[PDB]
RNA sequence: GUGGCCUAUCGAUCCUUUAGUCCCUCGGAAUUUGAGGCUAGAGGUGCCAGAAAAGUUACCACAGGGAUAACUGGCUUGUG
RNA sequence: GCCCUGAAAAUGGAUGGCGCUCAAGCGUGUUACCUAUACUCUACCGUCAGGGUUUGAUGCCCUGACGAGUAGGCAGG
RNA sequence: AAAUAUGUAAGAAGUCCUUGUUACUUAAUUGAACGUGGACAUUUGAAUGAAGAGCUUUUAGUGGGCCAUUUUUGGUAAGCAGAACUGGCGAUGCGGGAUGAACCGAACGUAGAGUUAAGGUGCCGGAAUACACGCUCAUCAGACACCACAAAAGGUGUUAG
RNA sequence: GGAAUACUGCCAGCUGGGACUGAGGACUGCGACGUAAGUCAAGGAUGCUGGCAUAAUGGUUAUAUGCCGCCCGUCUUGAAACACGGACCAAGGAGUCUAACGUCUAUGCGAGUGUUUGGGUGUAAAACCCAUACGCGUAAUGAAAGUGAACGUAGGUUGGGGCCUCGCAAGAGGUGCACAAUCGACCGAUCCUGAUGUCUUCGGAUGGAUUUGAGUAAGAGCAUAGCUGUUGGGACCCGAAAG
RNA sequence: GAAAUUGUUGAAAGGGAAGGGCAUUUGAUCAGACA
């Protein structure tokens, strides 16, 4: 609100703390970017390495549905059976029936391996794996189907 | 509350410092000295009066 | 006049009480501020202080955390104290029993904590139990964890992360990052 | 034009010492320095090699690294308002070790000294150092000594 | 229109403010700068040394 | 008019966008109209759903 | 022994062009041309942190400046 | 050493003015005295701080120190 | 070869015994670097000071300065131009310099009493037309830092050498 | 030879005159005088008397008198200035709003979080409810194809608040979060190493490297709001010669 | 029915402006208090 603002304070100082020899002026830099490359090169440089030019390949008419593969690690895993069934799964850990968790059901691509599952086997269905992350369900007794 | 000066306000000049009483009691500000004879040597004399 | 060896009229620049109107807040402070004085107890002068830390310096306990607290030697059976909020984490499978006193809880860490046959304690009860505070464990959320304290000192050849909106190539790659255009930072 | 180069203004500083040009005598190759000595920083202006900047002249610090023919030193250089740390490639020929420490590490043998030549005499020690005290009261003789009484002297000429 | 040149006037006083801070020292200082070989021995150097505290409390 | 460390903003009004401005200051009075006009469907629909 | 005994002898992004692996992409799939990429140098900015740039205004104009010239005054006093 | 001479400028004029000549001038010595928003002591105001104290507890109470300010910042109003 | 200024040291992150690790290094279990373990105490290692110390973010104004003593460049000089250290003025009143941005004094909440500073005490004007030894008579006397100027050269004026 | 006195200093020696101040408001402290009971000048003024009880004290006001006081605003090293604006009065008269954002702080919830496009519903722009999606987090590093976070109690070491143990205490040991410093480990880029194997060129295991990243190493976010700060907009208000 | 500004009445002061600060006298005018 305006009335818990500093400008109602500068009511009678004459500059509105703008200062009394500098002013406050339209465009002293120019506008916006301009001369990042001259006078502003000592903000635009740090702050900012990079701006500049180019970098590696254009791409005419991308579409990020291709790329879409979001990620899940073993971190969690565990997440995508709730809590009832879950712990029930827990417990008996055993082949001949072991959990079924698709992955690309629950909105994902790719199975990370961030670490330590039980050493409970699950059936992991999924679209791509990393050899870590497939690794560790299998030393837990899991396996990887590749699905779509 | 306020500060008092010992010097002056005997009270608490005997508030601190009871030996106080004693010194007052017993002068000691006005002590004599043991008068002794002893004189300089005449080596002094000559080069204290010398030129 | 007097030439002055240090600032005149410092501000002692340490909250004085929270910046929250929170009520109950401020009973435990009311609280907190009697055990202070009085008990001669350290560990209530920092729950006091702690008591005032904004949101910043009261980072989330994530329950994991104090999972690992707990199996400090001889650690197991003291009552671990978060001023501050604590946090459900999926990540880990077993949890220890013990007793937690805080400030707040989300939903899944008291239910975690319940469980596994463990004590969600508001910290007047910690003070009933534990006046002096003793057989306590406390434990700082991670302070800079935050996103912000990455772009902090932003500079060159510090690689502290700029503040930029979107990234990917194209966005601050270029000049100054990479030997092949200008310099590299 | 302006000129500063990186040898600026050293004439007089790099110069050679006077009869003592030439060659550079072997026990300067000798000594060993290990990581954490005290070093002066000196230039020899006949080593052009591995020589400090003109900065650092008179400097002491105390070496970082140990290779072949060089001792790294870092120096604490004041810029601005702070001093920030500065690591520089010395050949040995620049450097020699500091003497500042030499009393000091004396003075500790000294102390554990002290320490235990009291301690196993029953203590009452007092091994820190103090500034010079006044003088005690004395007495002075006059005999063979009788003081001689002096005069300011009349203004003369003599040129 | 000529203009003054340079002066550290005053500069000194601003320092003084802020009061030219000491050097920063801490034990266990940065190996950066360091003989590359000496560190490659350095770390199996201590690599040993760990693992044999480690048969220490065993 | 670049300063401190401030991420770079692109923000695009440089032609009159005071000239295209909707604010919906409607957007209660036409879910109104269009539930009045899902009634009157509803009725001139007979029992078709 | 990592150019010239030391203290000086030099040059961004865009672009073109070569060197390098024979590596990555042209997104329906391939092969073969052609095109793009990364790493590294050159083509040059000398106003040397780096615009692409001729004059006249005795017909003139605006923003300003005593931050600055043409005159009185003030310091100076070589010169007179 | 003091004094004289060297020593010419324009409105009428300035040891600040009057005036002063064993000074009210010059050199030097000794006292006494006069009086700054400074120094000391006390009252009051504010600010900062360190304590005490469960019924204005955002409170009350004790104690000490400090107080110049354009551009400017923050705060309570 | 000074003076003034200048680098580092004055300990627990210390000193000493013992003997581990390695792909470095030595003829060499040599040495290097980091170590396990053990010993050495208080007066933890000169002075002085300290209410404190360390640390982080963010952001205003500003980015024409000027002056004084000393150092110092150009210039015949300049209230000129330009550097060095510090203190100031600017941004700051108060007492003194009659007056005056920068000198002296001293810095500022409202008051009281005391005492002072710099400067003054014939009268204007608060305060000795005080005391004391001298010098000085000017038909242009002289009279107080910064400061509002004077010189070479002369006097058988008088004074003391 | 014996004194005196000056001079300098000391006294917890005694005492006259004058000025200003009287904060505080039961008691509590340190003491002091007393054989004692008591008393006191001992942690801040009380005792005695008189006048008036009203414009007498005081407030306010005009004025006279002593001393002091230059026009404000502004730009400026410097302004009372022979610098500019301002004859007078009233009423207007200038850092806003919006999009996108940085730091801080409050709040709701939290590995997630955002009802308000929209639908349901209403006492009808309000309040109340909600399905799927989306946005932003939870994975990074590469120009890219693409690979993708535990040797170990998520490590070693130094300091760490708090807590635990011993001790009456002084002290000693234990554990040690945030945080700080250092030595390692893990993911991607870069350079090398190239096992088992096989379309004979695919495959890339294993071991490395003064190289590198806005990474991992028991999550800190997302959303509302406020101050201050950013940029774009008429962008604090008024002003061109132009086009 | 404000201000600038103006008439008349009342009061006051005024030797090349007026206005201000400290302080008191004097004129005027008033609150409080006490009982
Ligand atoms: C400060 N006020 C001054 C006033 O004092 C005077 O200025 C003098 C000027 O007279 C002096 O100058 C003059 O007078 C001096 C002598 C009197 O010192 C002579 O030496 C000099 O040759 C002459 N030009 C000059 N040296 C300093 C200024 N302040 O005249 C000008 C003025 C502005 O009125
Ligand atoms: C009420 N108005 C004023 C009034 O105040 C009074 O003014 C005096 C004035 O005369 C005094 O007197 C002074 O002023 C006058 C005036 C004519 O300039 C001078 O002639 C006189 O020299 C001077 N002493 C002055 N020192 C203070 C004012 N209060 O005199 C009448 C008036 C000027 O009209
Ligand atoms: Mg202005
Ligand atoms: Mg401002
Ligand atoms: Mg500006
Ligand atoms: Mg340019
Ligand atoms: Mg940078
Ligand atoms: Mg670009
Ligand atoms: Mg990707
Ligand atoms: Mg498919
Ligand atoms: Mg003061
Ligand atoms: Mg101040
Ligand atoms: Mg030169
Ligand atoms: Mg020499
Ligand atoms: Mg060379
Ligand atoms: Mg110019
Ligand atoms: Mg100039
Ligand atoms: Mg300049
Ligand atoms: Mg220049
Ligand atoms: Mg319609
Ligand atoms: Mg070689
Ligand atoms: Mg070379
Ligand atoms: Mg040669
Ligand atoms: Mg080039
Ligand atoms: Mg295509
Ligand atoms: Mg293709
Ligand atoms: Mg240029
Ligand atoms: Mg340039
Ligand atoms: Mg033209
Ligand atoms: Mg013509
Ligand atoms: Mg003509
Ligand atoms: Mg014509
Ligand atoms: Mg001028
Ligand atoms: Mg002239
Ligand atoms: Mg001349
Ligand atoms: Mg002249
Ligand atoms: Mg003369
Ligand atoms: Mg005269
Ligand atoms: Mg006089
Ligand atoms: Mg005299
Ligand atoms: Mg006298
Ligand atoms: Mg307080
Ligand atoms: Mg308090
Ligand atoms: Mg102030
Ligand atoms: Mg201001
Ligand atoms: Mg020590
Ligand atoms: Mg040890
Ligand atoms: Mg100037
Ligand atoms: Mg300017
Ligand atoms: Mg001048
Ligand atoms: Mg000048
Ligand atoms: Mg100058
Ligand atoms: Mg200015
Ligand atoms: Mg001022
Ligand atoms: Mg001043
Ligand atoms: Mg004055
Ligand atoms: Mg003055
Ligand atoms: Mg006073
Ligand atoms: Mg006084
Ligand atoms: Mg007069
Ligand atoms: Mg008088
Ligand atoms: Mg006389
Ligand atoms: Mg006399
Ligand atoms: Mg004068
Ligand atoms: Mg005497
Ligand atoms: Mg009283
Ligand atoms: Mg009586
Ligand atoms: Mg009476
Ligand atoms: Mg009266
Ligand atoms: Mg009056
Ligand atoms: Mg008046
Ligand atoms: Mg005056
Ligand atoms: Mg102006
Ligand atoms: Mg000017
Ligand atoms: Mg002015
Ligand atoms: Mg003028
Ligand atoms: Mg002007
Ligand atoms: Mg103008
Ligand atoms: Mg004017
Ligand atoms: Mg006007
Ligand atoms: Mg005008
Ligand atoms: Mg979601
Ligand atoms: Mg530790
Ligand atoms: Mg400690
Ligand atoms: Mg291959
Ligand atoms: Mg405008
Ligand atoms: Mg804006
Ligand atoms: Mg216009
Ligand atoms: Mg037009
Ligand atoms: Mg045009
Ligand atoms: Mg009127
Ligand atoms: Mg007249
Ligand atoms: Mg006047
Ligand atoms: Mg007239
Ligand atoms: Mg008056």
């Amino acid at each position: 609100p305006s009335r818990f603002t500093k400008t109602r304070k500068h009511r009678g100082h004459v500059s509105a703390g703008k200062g009394r020899i500098g002013k406050h002026r339209k465009h002293p830099g120019g506008r916006g970017m301009a001369g990042g490359q001259h006078h502003h090169r000592i903000n635009m440089d740090k702050y900012h390495p990079g701006y500049f030019g180019k970098v590696g390949m254009r791409y005419f008419h991308k579409q990020q549905a291709h790329f879409w593969k979001p990620v899940l690690n073993l971190d969690k895993l565990w997440t995508l059976i709730p809590e009832d069934k879950r712990d029930q799964y827990l417990k008996s850990a055993s082949k001949e029936t072991a959990p079924v968790i698709d992955t690309l059901a629950a909105g994902y691509g790719k199975i990370l391996g961030k670490g330590r599952i039980p050493n409970v086997p699950v059936i992991v269905k999924a679209r791509f794996v990393s050899k870590l992350a497939e690794e560790k369900i299998r030393a837990a007794g899991g396996v990887v189907e590749l699905i779509a | 509350v306020l500060k008092k000066n010992p010097l002056k306000n005997k009270q608490v000049l005997l508030r601190l410092n009871p030996y106080a009483k004693v010194f007052a009691a017993e002068k000691l500000g006005s002590k004599k000295a043991e008068k002794t004879g002893t004189k300089p040597a005449a080596v002094f004399t000559e080069t204290l009066k010398h030129d | 006049g007097i030439d002055h060896t240090s600032k005149q009229h410092k501000r002692s620049g340490h909250r004085t009480a929270p910046k929250s109107d929170n009520v109950y807040l401020k009973l435990l402070v009311k609280l907190y501020t009697f055990l202070a004085r009085r008990t001669d107890a350290p560990f209530n002068k920092v729950v006091l202080k702690a008591l005032f830390l904004s949101k910043i310096n009261r980072p989330p306990v994530s329950v994991s955390r104090i999972a690992r607290a707990l199996k400090q030697e001889g650690a197991a059976n003291k009552t671990v104290v978060v001023v501050g909020t604590v946090t459900d984490d999926a990540r880990i499978f077993e949890f220890p029993k013990t007793t937690v006193a805080a400030l707040r809880f989300t939903a899944g860490a008291r239910a975690k904590i319940v469980k596994a046959g463990g004590e969600c304690i508001t910290l007047d009860q910690l003070a009933v139990r534990a006046p002096k505070g003793q057989n306590t464990l406390i434990l700082r959320g991670p302070r800079n964890s935050r996103e912000a304290v990455r772009h902090f000192g932003m500079g060159p050849h510090k690689g502290k992360a700029p503040r930029i909106l979107s990234t990917g190539r194209k966005f601050e790659r270029a000049r100054g990052r990479r030997r092949s255009k200008g310099f590299k930072v | 034009g302006k000129s500063h180069g990186y040898r600026s203004r050293t004439r007089y500083m790099f110069q050679r010492d006077f009869r003592k040009h030439g060659a550079v005598h072997l026990s300067t190759y000798l000594k060993v320095y290990k990581v954490g000595d005290i070093v002066d920083i000196k230039a020899n202006g006949s080593i052009q090699k591995g020589m400090p900047h003109k900065f650092y002249q008179g400097k002491t610090g105390v070496v970082y690294n140990v290779t072949k023919s060089s001792v790294g030193v870092i120096i604490n250089k004041m810029v601005g308002n702070r001093y920030l740390e500065k690591r520089l490639n010395l050949r040995v020929e620049h450097i020699k070790h500091s003497k500042c420490r030499q009393e000091f590490l004396e003075r500790v043998k000294a102390n554990a000294a002290k320490r235990a030549e009291a301690k196993a005499q029953g203590v009452a020690v007092q091994l820190k150092r103090q500034p010079a005290q006044p003088r005690e009261s004395r007495i002075v003789s006059t005999e063979g000594n009788v003081p001689q009484t002096l005069a300011p002297v009349p203004y003369e000429t003599f040129i | 229109a000529k203009s003054k040149n340079h002066t550290a006037h005053n500069q000194t006083r601003k320092a003084h403010r802020n009061g030219i801070k000491k050097p920063k020292t801490y034990k266990y200082p940065s190996l950066k700068g360091v003989d590359p070989k000496f560190r490659r021995n350095h770390k199996h150097a201590l690599h040993g040394t760990a693992k044999a505290l480690a048969a220490a409390k065993k | 008019a670049i300063s401190k460390n401030l991420p770079i903003l692109k923000n695009h009004f440089r032609k009159h966008w005071q000239e295209r401005v909707k604010v919906h200051f409607d957007q209660a009075g036409k879910k109104v109209s269009r539930r009045n006009a899902r009634a009157t469907r509803a009725a001139k629909i007979a029992p078709r759903p």
